[PDB]
C-alpha cells in the first residue's frame, strides 16, 4: 500500500514510496489428471453379448 | 507626507511568480529603470560640500 507522507501547509514537496502491483502469475499446469484404459475390444462385444 | 500617492508613468511588474507548490503564492514587484541625464552639463550640477 502506498505510504503517505507529512508536511506542514507550506512546507517542501518531498515524494513518498507507492502502491507496488506485482505482477502474479499462475499457469494451467503441464500435467494432466489423466486416467486412461485399454479396454480389449474383445470384451466390448463380449460384455455386450453376455452382459447382465 | 501628507499627499496622495499619485500613481505614475513608471510601470512596476506584479509578477506572480508562483511555484510548484500548491500552497504558497510567491509574489514578485519588479521594476527596471534608468536615469539617462542629457547633456549631463546642463542636467546636473552639484554643489558638494555644504555644511548640513
Amino acid at each position: 500500500q502506498g505510504v503517505v507522507g507529512g508536511r506542514t501547509r507550506t512546507g517542501a514537496l518531498a515524494n513518498d514510496t507507492q502502491g507496488t502491483i506485482k505482477g502474479a502469475s499462475l499457469s494451467v499446469p503441464d500435467y494432466y489428471i489423466k486416467h486412461q484404459f485399454d479396454v480389449g475390444k474383445d470384451e466390448i462385444v463380449n460384455s455386450d453379448a453376455t452382459g447382465k | 507626507t501628507g499627499d496622495t500617492p499619485s500613481e505614475s508613468t513608471l510601470w512596476v511588474r506584479l509578477a506572480d511568480v508562483s511555484d510548484e507548490h500548491p500552497d504558497l503564492l510567491k509574489f514578485e514587484l519588479s521594476v527596471a529603470l534608468q536615469l539617462v541625464a542629457f547633456d549631463l552639463i546642463d542636467s546636473i550640477s552639484v554643489i558638494r560640500d555644504i555644511t548640513q
